[PDB]
């Protein structure tokens, strides 16, 4: 099953980060 | 109105003031209840404008402290060409300059340090000299020591001049105020006597000493065959064989007939193909051109018979639209501070001694000198640095001036005023350029080392790949090949080989070729670009906010030199124009330390090496830096790692001291990290317990010690820093070329 | 092929001669502070330097 | 918000106010018989705590301390 | 609120957006003679003879200011403080005495009667709110 | 002893024996080293080794070494306890520190060849300690 | 000649200074009737032309520089890496948008307030057409330099 | 005067200079003469 390395590695590098800045901006400059 | 006014015997001569120390200031003549006195006692010892205010005071301790420099600088260039006369091989070299190296040192035979004094050439064991002295001689016409013997006393006897000097005018004779301020009398003098004059004497030196005498050596003939200077002058048969121009005399000089002096004031522009050098003709009419244009210049200014410029109203008249006042003002400043004057002279005086360190690699000016490529490396690297630290220099002074000397009054709407009224524009967009350039030079190395390690040669900044040519620079040297002929039309050859044209080769070596740009001279160049704005940014910072900032409003009064006024808003550490010389020093480092590596390793690969009978050049390092400089790796591999092998391996022979001095080097670096990552708190609190066990043993000293001060530390440790660094290199780069 | 010189000839002179009276008449009327005691002496060096600037240079 | 908290060593040297940037020590009379003038710390809210006032006092150990805490515009120097 | 600018052609050393948000500062005096003083940021500026105001940044700039003007023997500065409302308050000196010379009506703040060294352990205070220096 | 051999026996000792490379300017020092060094003991490699275990057989290495430095080092800090301590009374102290009273200064110096005496006569009984009560201390 | 260079308004305590750069005649008016300042428009207008010139610009350093430059699908790479670079882009907007972004600043070359650009469904507006004009500024290179050959072959 | 010049000689670095001239000059001529002295030879 090599093609789970082609879905799981990206979603480390561009997924995860977007989705945990994403949120992580919005809840540091929340009021 | 200039006129001679002096004071007569204003200070005494007695050694009582060399006992107590201190009496320069009042602080410290109290008494040395603290450690931190013995410190500020050598940091204020020149701080003169702190000692006094009256400029009478300062001035005469400025100018009778010139004098005692100068006889320092005496003794020591009198020493080097005393060296030459008793323990050299000065007398052997000049029968065989190309087998026998240049030495003039020897260590004595104690312990194990007798292996310095290698077979450096021609039946003498001495240390190998890279300073070039001997290039100089043979350029001066000097044949033998007796002669070397007599210039050398002449130095000393005009060190003493010097020294009385200084003496009789700091207390004898003083000048007044007056006498400084005369300013359009000082430059005619310079320019005229000091820089015309003695251009129009070296010119007679040249035309009647080295150039007959370089003539007949270059031919062939022995040492001792040649006659002497004085017999040139008294016997004309010998200067009409070489040079038939002199047959006509003076009178084509009078009557303007100056081609019938076109053997000896030739205007060829190339290099003696004899002797790896600059002809000594075309050197002869240099100064002569360089004195009548100095001797003319001068007369620009009044001095006081009505006739000439006054330098204020050229500047008050040089205003404009966008300049308020334009340079008024800028006259008073030059002329009541005497650290406005040292910053401009520092300034451009470091920028000219880099623009030699150029013109001489080149354009080699003196016989021989190119083929050694120990001396080229050494006289290029070290006016290179030279330059940057007076550099340095001058941004601080210029700081000094504004905290000490600044005047709101003459510099209202001025050129400087309304620099400082818009200081925030001038740093946002330099910091604007210094980013892009880190980018832009850096990372195309890291794309290029990113790349050359995942397999993608294909994809790099290099010559095959997406190579970005510097074709302007490519255009500028075609221009200068092609200056013989057309433009420049009487020059035979250009002003260089390094532009183009033919190679030259001098026995199996190379003086001269051209020097081809490509993707590596297109990066290095914006490296150094990137590396020069940056200290400009820190340096011209320090400048504009040394008066005040957005965050401390009175910056002048805590003055030039304070650590940090205060821990809070934040912090504010290192906010002095102090500081920010002391942290461009490790960007002038940074730039000048790739200047030079730029210089070693294109000169070895590209220019220098051995040369075949067809044409064919061997370059030392193969031309590995087209296709290595690119990555930084090449740079660690190729350069460092690589030409570092004759360094750790000196040990056994000669070179052992280099080894030495070198790994010593890379210790006192390191030293340096102990007070720049460190502070003052903890090593005051760590005496503190020391002095409870000196208390306990009765050992206690009455002067009370104490840590080194904030702006101390961050000094000793730049100072550390800087001479682990350079002595590093400087040993790398004698022994690699040594051997090589 | 070095520049060609100039043997010496009276018309040679006569250019020396005019290139000093031009700097007189340029002198006298635009130098600030002409008299001190001189410019006389000061503004014919001035052409000297024209007059061997144009008989060199009408010559090559 | 940092705390400027003086103590019973003070002797009216006045020393501390002069040294202030931004104005927050004020003197105050001192109703015992020690003098007519002692420290105090009104405007606290403009303390961008320099400790120019600790190296101006001449005690043993200072009279007056700057006990650093929460930041703000005022105090943090900040012109925008 | 009133006075006269001082006469300089500008600087980018001055006033900042906070000015319109929050808190900008200003500061007042009265000067006889029309000399040359440096702005607190850059620059230099002539002053009129009657009623001279500036508008600045902080607070820490007016004092700053206001230790150049009695070098030229003027003790007359007063600062303001003007919000974005346009609520201005009187506040450096905040009696007619200045700081450093005292006056009856004021109380002490943030006293503490004991020394230093009679302060309690940060130990004997954990948990309960309170600091050292209280 | 241990993974070595007599200096004098070696063969790699005198392999570099032939080649010296004689130090001072006497043409023999060369020769002359390797032969007083023939005493020590020497390794494979060819170069000597010193051993300080303290052994009376092998004491010139570090022990006689280490007594004529303590004799050397003593004169120097009683030298300096003495002359800083004589300072101590007079009026003014902290200028003596950096400019020498060679007059109290050269008699002490004449001394301190019996700085073992002096410093023995001090623990008995005198002042080599000061009480811990009466020196500075952080709280 | 007199003097060109004045304080931002008649007020000198401010910082701007009014340059030739900052308050001529010519740069006035570019900046003002850009996109992002012109008068008269919603905010779904600026987001979309201010999108159309930049899908437009990002789309060629993928193509002509970018890995597989020098294959059949150079042009197919630089279309799909711009909208992707469009898209992060576009979420930018919507957490500037979405965190109450403060305020747009009043300028000497912009002295009008800017724009409706005071909350949050201003920017929102803008970001939902940066996507839309983004994406069609990328198609619309790709079309004319994969057929330019046959444009210029007509 | 002599009694200001011994002032000057008695100072710190002029003391400093003098004294470790002595001891160094000692060192390096005992060095020329008894060349090498790795440990003292024991009879
Ligand atoms: C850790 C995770 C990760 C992963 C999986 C990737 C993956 C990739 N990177 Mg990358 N990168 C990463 C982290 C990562 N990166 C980080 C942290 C950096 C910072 C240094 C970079 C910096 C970087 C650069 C500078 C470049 C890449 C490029 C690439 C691509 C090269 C593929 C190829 O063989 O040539 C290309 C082969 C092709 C067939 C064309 C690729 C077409 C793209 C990938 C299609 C993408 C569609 C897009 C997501 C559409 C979304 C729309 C939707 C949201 C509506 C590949 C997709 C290169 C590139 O140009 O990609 C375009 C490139 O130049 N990356
Ligand atoms: C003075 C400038 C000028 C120029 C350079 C042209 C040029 C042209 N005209 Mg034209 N025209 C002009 C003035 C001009 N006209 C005036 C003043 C009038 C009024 C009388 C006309 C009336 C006119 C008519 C009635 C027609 C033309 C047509 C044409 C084209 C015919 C070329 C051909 O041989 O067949 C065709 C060759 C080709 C290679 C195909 C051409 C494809 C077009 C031109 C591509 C255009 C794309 C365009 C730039 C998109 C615009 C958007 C952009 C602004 C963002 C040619 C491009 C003919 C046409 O149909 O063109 C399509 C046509 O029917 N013109
Ligand atoms: C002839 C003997 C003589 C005597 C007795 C004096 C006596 C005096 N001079 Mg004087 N002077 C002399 C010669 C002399 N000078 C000469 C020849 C010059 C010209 C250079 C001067 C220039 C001069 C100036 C400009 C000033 C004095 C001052 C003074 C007074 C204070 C000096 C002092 O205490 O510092 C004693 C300091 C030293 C002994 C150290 C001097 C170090 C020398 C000059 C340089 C050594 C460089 C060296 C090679 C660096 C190596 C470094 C490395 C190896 C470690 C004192 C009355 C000062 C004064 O009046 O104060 C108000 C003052 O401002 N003098
Ligand atoms: C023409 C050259 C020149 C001159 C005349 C001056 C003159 C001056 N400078 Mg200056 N400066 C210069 C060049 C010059 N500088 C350069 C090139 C730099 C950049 C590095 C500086 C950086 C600088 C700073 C940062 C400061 C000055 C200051 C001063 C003033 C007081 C310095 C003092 O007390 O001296 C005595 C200085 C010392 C005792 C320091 C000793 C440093 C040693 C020599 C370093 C060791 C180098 C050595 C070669 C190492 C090998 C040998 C060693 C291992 C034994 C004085 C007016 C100070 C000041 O307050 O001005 C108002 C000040 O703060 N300058
Ligand atoms: C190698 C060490 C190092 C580096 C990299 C820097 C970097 C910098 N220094 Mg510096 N500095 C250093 C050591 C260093 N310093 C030391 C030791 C000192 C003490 C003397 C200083 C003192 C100092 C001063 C006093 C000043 C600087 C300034 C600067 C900046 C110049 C602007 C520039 O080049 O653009 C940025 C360039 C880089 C960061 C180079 C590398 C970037 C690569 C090519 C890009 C990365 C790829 C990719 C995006 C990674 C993504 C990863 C992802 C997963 C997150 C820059 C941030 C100046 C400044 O800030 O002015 C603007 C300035 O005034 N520094
Ligand atoms: C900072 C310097 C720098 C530069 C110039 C480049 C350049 C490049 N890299 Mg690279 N890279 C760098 C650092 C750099 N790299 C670093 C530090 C790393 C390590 C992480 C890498 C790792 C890396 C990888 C792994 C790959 C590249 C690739 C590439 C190429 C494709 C670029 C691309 O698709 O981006 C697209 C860029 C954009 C969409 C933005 C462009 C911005 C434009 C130019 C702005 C222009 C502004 C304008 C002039 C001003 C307007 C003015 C207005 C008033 C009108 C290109 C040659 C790829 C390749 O295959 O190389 C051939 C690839 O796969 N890079
Ligand atoms: C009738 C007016 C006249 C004419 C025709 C010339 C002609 C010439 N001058 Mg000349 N010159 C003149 C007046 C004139 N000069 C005056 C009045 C002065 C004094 C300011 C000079 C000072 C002068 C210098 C200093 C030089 C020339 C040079 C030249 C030569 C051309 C250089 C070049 O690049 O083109 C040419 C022969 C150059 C020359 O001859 O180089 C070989 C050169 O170096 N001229
Ligand atoms: C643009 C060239 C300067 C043209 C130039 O200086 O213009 C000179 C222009 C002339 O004004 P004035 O006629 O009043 O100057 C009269 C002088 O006599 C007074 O000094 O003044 C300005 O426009 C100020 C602009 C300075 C800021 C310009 C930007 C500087 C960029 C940094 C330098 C880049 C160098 C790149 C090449 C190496
Ligand atoms: C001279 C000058 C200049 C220059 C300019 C430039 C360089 C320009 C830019 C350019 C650009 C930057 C361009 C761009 C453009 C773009 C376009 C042309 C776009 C397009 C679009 C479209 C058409 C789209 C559409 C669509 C949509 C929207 C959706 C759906 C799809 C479609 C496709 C339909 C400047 C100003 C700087 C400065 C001054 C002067
Ligand atoms: C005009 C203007 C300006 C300026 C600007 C400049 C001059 C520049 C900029 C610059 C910039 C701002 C740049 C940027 C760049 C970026 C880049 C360089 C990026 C790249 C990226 C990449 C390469 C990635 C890719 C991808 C994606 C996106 C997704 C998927 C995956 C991949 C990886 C494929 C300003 C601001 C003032 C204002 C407005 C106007
Ligand atoms: C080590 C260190 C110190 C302590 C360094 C000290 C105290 C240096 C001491 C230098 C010499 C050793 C002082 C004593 C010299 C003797 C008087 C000489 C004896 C005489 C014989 C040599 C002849 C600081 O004070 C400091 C301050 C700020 C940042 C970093 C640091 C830092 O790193
Ligand atoms: S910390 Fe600074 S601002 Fe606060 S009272 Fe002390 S000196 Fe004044
Ligand atoms: S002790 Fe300190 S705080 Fe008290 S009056 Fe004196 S200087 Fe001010």
């Amino acid at each position: 099953a090599s093609f789970l390395s082609s879905i799981f590695v990206p979603v480390i590098g561009w997924v995860v980060p977007i989705a945990t800045f994403s949120f992580l901006f919005l809840y540091i400059e929340r009021e | 109105k200039a006129r001679v006014i002096v004071d007569k015997d204003p200070v005494p001569t007695s050694f009582e003031k060399w006992a107590q120390p201190g009496h320069f200031d009042r602080t410290l003549a109290r008494g040395p209840k603290t450690t931190t006195w013995i410190w500020n006692l050598h940091a204020l010892a020149h701080d003169f404008d702190t000692h006094t205010s009256d400029l009478e005071d300062i001035s005469r301790k400025i100018f009778a402290a010139h004098f005692g420099h100068l006889a320092v600088v005496t003794i020591w260039l009198s020493g080097m060409i005393f060296h030459g006369a008793k323990f050299s091989n000065y007398e052997a070299w000049l029968s065989d300059p190309l087998n026998v190296r240049p030495s003039a040192q020897v260590v004595w035979p104690i312990v194990g340090q007798d292996i310095l004094n290698g077979d450096v050439g021609g039946g003498f064991h001495g240390i190998q000299i890279t300073s070039g002295l001997f290039q100089v001689w043979r350029g001066w016409g000097i044949t033998n020591s007796f002669q070397l013997y007599c210039t050398a006393i002449g130095g000393l006897v005009l060190a003493g001049l010097f020294l009385f000097a200084g003496w009789f005018h700091y207390h004898k004779r003083a000048p007044k105020l007056e006498w400084f301020q005369n300013v359009e009398s000082m430059l005619n003098h310079h320019l005229q006597v000091l820089l015309g004059c003695g251009s129009l004497g070296w010119a007679g030196h040249l035309i009647h000493v080295s150039a007959p005498i370089n003539k007949l050596m270059d031919a062939g003939v022995a040492v001792k065959d040649i006659p002497l200077p004085h017999e040139f002058i008294l016997n004309k048969s010998l200067l009409i064989d070489l040079f038939p121009g002199f047959a006509a005399g003076l009178t084509p000089f009078f009557t303007l007939n100056w081609g019938q002096y076109a053997d000896f004031l030739t205007f060829k522009g190339g290099l003696n193909p004899v002797t790896g050098g600059l002809w000594m003709t075309d050197i002869a009419h240099h100064h002569l051109a360089i004195a009548v244009v100095f001797i003319i210049a001068g007369h620009q200014y009044r001095t006081n018979w009505g006739i000439g410029h006054s330098i204020k109203e050229i500047l008050e008249n040089h205003k404009g639209p966008f300049t308020g006042e334009g340079h008024k003002g800028l006259y008073e400043n030059l002329t009541t501070s005497w650290h406005a004057q040292l910053a401009t002279n520092l300034a451009f005086l470091g920028s000219l001694t880099i623009i030699i360190a150029h013109h001489m690699y080149a354009m080699p000016p003196y016989p021989y000198l190119a083929t050694d490529y120990a001396t080229q490396l050494c006289i290029f690297t070290h006016h290179i640095w030279i330059g940057g630290f007076l550099i340095v220099g001058g941004a601080a002074h210029a700081a000094i001036f504004m905290v000490r000397d600044y005047d709101p009054v003459v510099n209202q709407n001025n050129v400087l005023d309304r620099v400082i009224r818009h200081r925030d524009a001038i740093i946002s967009h330099l910091n604007w350029v210094c980013i892009f350039l880190g980018f832009h030079s850096f990372g195309l190395y890291i794309h290029n080392d990113t790349m050359r390690a995942l397999g993608r040669p294909q994809d790099m900044f290099s010559d095959t790949a997406i190579q970005l040519q510097p074709v302007f620079a490519q255009w500028v040297q075609n221009l200068h090949t092609l200056a013989p002929g057309g433009t420049a039309p009487n020059a035979l050859e250009p002003v260089s080989y390094a532009f183009g044209g033919g190679v030259l080769a001098v026995g199996g070596k190379v003086a001269m070729m051209p020097i081809a740009l490509g993707t590596a001279d297109f990066l290095i160049h914006h490296i150094h670009a990137f590396t020069i704005h940056v200290t400009v940014l820190i340096l011209l910072k320090g400048v504009l906010f040394a008066r005040s900032s957005r965050l401390i409003p009175d910056k002048a009064n805590l003055g030039f030199r304070f650590p940090c006024d205060g821990p809070g808003r934040g912090g504010t550490c290192q906010v002095s124009g102090w500081d920010h010389v002391f942290l461009g020093l490790f960007w002038m480092y940074n730039s000048l330390s790739i200047v030079i590596f730029h210089f070693s390793w294109k000169m070895q690969s590209d220019v220098w090496g051995t040369v075949d009978a067809a044409g064919n050049v061997s370059h030392i390092t193969g031309g590995n830096f087209a296709q290595s400089a690119i990555t930084i790796n090449g740079w660690l591999r190729d350069f460092l790692w690589a030409q570092a092998s004759q360094v750790i391996n000196s040990y056994g022979s000669a070179l052992s001291a280099y080894g030495l001095m070198f790994l010593g080097a890379h210790f006192v670096w390191a030293f340096s990290l102990m007070f720049l990552f460190s502070g003052r708190g903890y090593w005051q609190e760590l005496i503190e317990s020391i002095v409870w066990a000196h208390n306990k043993l009765k050992v206690a000293p009455a002067i009370q010690p104490r840590a080194l001060s904030i702006t101390q530390g961050r000094a000793v440790g730049v100072a550390h820093y800087l001479l682990g660094g350079i002595a590093t290199t400087w040993a790398f780069f004698h022994a690699h070329i040594l051997s090589v | 092929a070095a520049t060609t010189p100039l043997e010496w000839s009276p018309t040679v002179g006569i250019i020396m001669v005019i290139a000093n009276v031009i700097a007189i008449t340029f002198g006298r009327q635009t130098i600030k502070y002409p008299s001190a005691e001189p410019a006389l002496l000061a503004t014919t060096a001035f052409g000297h330097i024209l007059g061997v600037g144009l008989v060199l240079g009408l010559h090559n | 918000s940092h705390t400027v908290k003086i103590y019973d060593t003070c002797i009216g040297c006045t020393q501390c106010v002069r040294a202030c940037p931004t104005d927050v020590l004020e003197m105050v009379p001192w109703d015992g018989c020690k003098a007519a003038q002692v420290a105090s710390s009104p405007r606290t809210e403009d303390c961008v705590g320099c400790k120019r006032c600790e190296t101006a006092c001449p005690t043993d150990f200072l009279s007056i301390r700057v006990y650093l805490g929460a930041e703000t515009t005022r105090s943090m120097g900040l012109a925008y | 609120l009133s006075g006269k600018t001082p006469l300089f052609a500008g600087s980018t050393g001055g006033l900042l957006t906070k000015a319109v948000e929050e808190e900008k500062y200003a500061i007042t005096w009265t000067s006889p003679k029309a000399q040359v003083f440096e702005l607190p940021t850059g620059g230099a500026a002539t002053m009129h003879e009657g009623e001279n105001l500036l508008y600045i940044a902080r607070k820490e700039y007016g004092i700053a200011l206001g230790g150049q003007l009695r070098k030229f023997k003027i003790t007359n500065y007063k600062i303001y403080r003007i919000l974005p409302s346009g609520e201005t308050t009187f506040i450096h000196p905040a009696d007619g005495v200045f700081p450093e010379k005292v006056n009856a009506g004021r109380e002490k703040v943030r006293f503490n009667a004991r020394s230093i060294g009679e302060n309690p352990n940060p130990s004997q205070v954990k948990f309960s709110g309170k600091a050292t220096y209280d | 002893g241990a993974d070595l051999t007599p200096c004098a026996e070696n063969p790699a000792f005198q392999a570099l024996a032939k080649n010296a490379r004689n130090t001072t300017a006497d043409p023999q020092s060369g020769q002359k080293r390797f032969e007083r060094y023939s005493q020590a003991l020497c390794g494979p490699e060819g170069y000597p080794h010193l051993i300080v275990d303290g052994r009376l057989d092998r004491a010139g290495d570090f022990l006689i070494p280490s007594i004529l430095f303590l004799y050397i080092a003593g004169w120097i800090g009683w030298v300096g306890r003495a002359y800083l301590q004589a300072i101590k009374k007079d009026s003014d102290t902290e200028q003596k520190e950096i400019q020498l009273d060679l007059g109290i200064a050269l008699p002490i110096i004449a001394t301190g060849f019996a700085w073992p005496a002096a410093a023995v006569k001090e623990l008995l009984s005198g002042e080599l300690t000061a009480k811990d009560s009466e020196i500075t201390v952080s709280p | 000649n007199r003097e060109v260079v004045f304080p931002a308004g008649r007020d000198p305590q401010w910082g701007n200074l009014e340059t030739p750069v900052n308050a001529s005649p010519l740069v006035k008016w570019f900046i003002n009737n850009l996109p992002a300042y012109r008068p008269g428009l919603t905010p779904f207008r600026r987001g979309l032309e201010v999108g159309m010139a930049h899908g437009y610009f990002l789309f060629g350093p993928f193509a002509k520089l970018g890995p597989l430059r020098d294959a059949a699908n150079a042009n197919l790479a630089g279309l799909l890496g711009a909208i992707g670079l469009v898209v992060l882009f576009t979420l930018a907007l919507s957490l500037y948008a979405n965190s109450n972004p403060p305020t747009a600043l009043a300028s000497v070359t912009v002295p009008n307030p800017p724009d409706a650009f005071q909350s949050k469904e201003g920017w929102n507006n803008f970001a939902s057409a940066f996507l839309i004009g983004g994406i069609g500024g990328a198609v619309v290179a790709y079309f004319l330099t994969s057929n330019l050959a046959l444009i210029q072959g007509l | 005067q002599s009694s200001y010049l011994i002032k000057f000689i008695s100072t710190a670095p002029v003391a400093a200079t003098i004294w470790l001239t002595i001891t160094a000059g000692i060192l390096i001529e005992f060095n020329r003469f008894f060349p090498d002295l790795l440990f003292h030879p024991l009879p």
